């Protein structure tokens, strides 16, 4: 079955950095756009960043532009998100998700990211 | 002719990130249908334009995504 | 200015076997570019429908999505216990892509 597994989450202080990784199994990873979304515990969903097949098209939510960098390694079937200059409001569960051409059709279980002093 | 770009093997549309003018869709559409094709990002899918009338676009008759 | 999705009611108290009707209203037309997600307690979101009415794989027949333009609904014909969850709509006609605040479907 199509599965996504996030890693790299944890606790950092404001200004800190984390690198999230997502590994996909059970589908042809390089045939899909891949995304990061996040959810503050008890709250709603927010799209964070996404990358097309071939890394040909890349975008970020306005609130993370200039701070986050997304990349993929198709050979490894991995997606990465380098998150620099982290802020308190970046605290959330981060999900990797497979793109469903507008929607997000498969979600990982998520990894908690806490930014606190 | 116009239509969604389609993966001839999987039957899937090609997803894009930046709505509207989109060089990814442009180049993918040209790569598939030829140098005369246009293309842009619509509802986060690549929509090709200026295709020859016989061009096969989404969806594929044989293969569902 | 981004698309606002208003989901009502915020909470829907219903009994098993009963029928649930969830509403998603968009601040302006999103044509048919609307998805629905279910999020059960202690789990990640799960896609139910895309393009307003297109069933994702493994979604039971008792679930149906409908609507276009600005008014969408998710209908569950006969609630099973596992159907008690939060449900989100999400538009993708425009950027940024936006979600509704969710409707919690809970026991009566």
């Amino acid at each position: 079955e199509v599965q996504l597994v996030e890693s790299g989450g944890g606790l950092v202080q404001p200004g800190g950095s984390l690198r999230l990784s997502c590994t996909g199994s059970g589908f042809t990873f390089d045939n899909y756009a891949m995304h990061w979304l996040r959810q503050v515990p008890g709250e709603g969903l927010e799209w964070v960043s996404g990358i097309s097949r071939s890394s040909g098209d890349i975008d970020y939510a306005d609130s993370v532009k200039g701070r986050f960098t997304i990349s993929r390694d198709d050979a490894k079937k991995t997606l990465s998100l380098q998150m620099n200059s982290l802020r308190a409001e970046d605290t959330a569960v981060y999900y990797c998700a497979r793109g469903g051409v507008g929607s997000f059709d498969t979600w990982g279980q998520g990894t908690m990211v806490t930014v606190s002093s | 002719k116009e239509g969604y770009l389609v993966d001839k093997n999987t039957g899937c549309k090609y997803e894009c990130l930046k709505l509207g003018d989109n060089d990814y869709c442009l180049r993918e559409c040209k790569q598939q249908y030829g140098k005369g094709a246009g293309g842009y990002c619509y509802a986060f899918a690549c929509w090709c334009t200026h295709l020859y009338e016989q061009a096969i676009v989404w969806p594929l008759p044989n293969k569902r995504c | 200015s981004e698309i606002v999705l208003t989901q009502s009611p915020a909470t829907l108290s219903v009994s098993p076997g009963e029928r649930a009707t969830l509403s998603c209203r968009a601040s302006q037309s999103v044509r048919s570019y609307l998805a629905w997600y279910q999020q059960k307690p202690g789990q990640a979101p799960r896609l139910l429908f895309s393009d307003a009415s297109n069933r994702a794989t493994g979604i039971p027949a008792r679930f149906t999505g409908s609507g276009s333009g600005t008014d969408f609904t998710l209908t569950i014909s006969s609630l099973e216990p596992e159907d008690f969850a939060i449900y989100y709509c999400q538009q993708y006609r425009y950027s940024p892509r936006t979600f509704g605040q969710g409707t919690k479907v809970e026991i009566k």
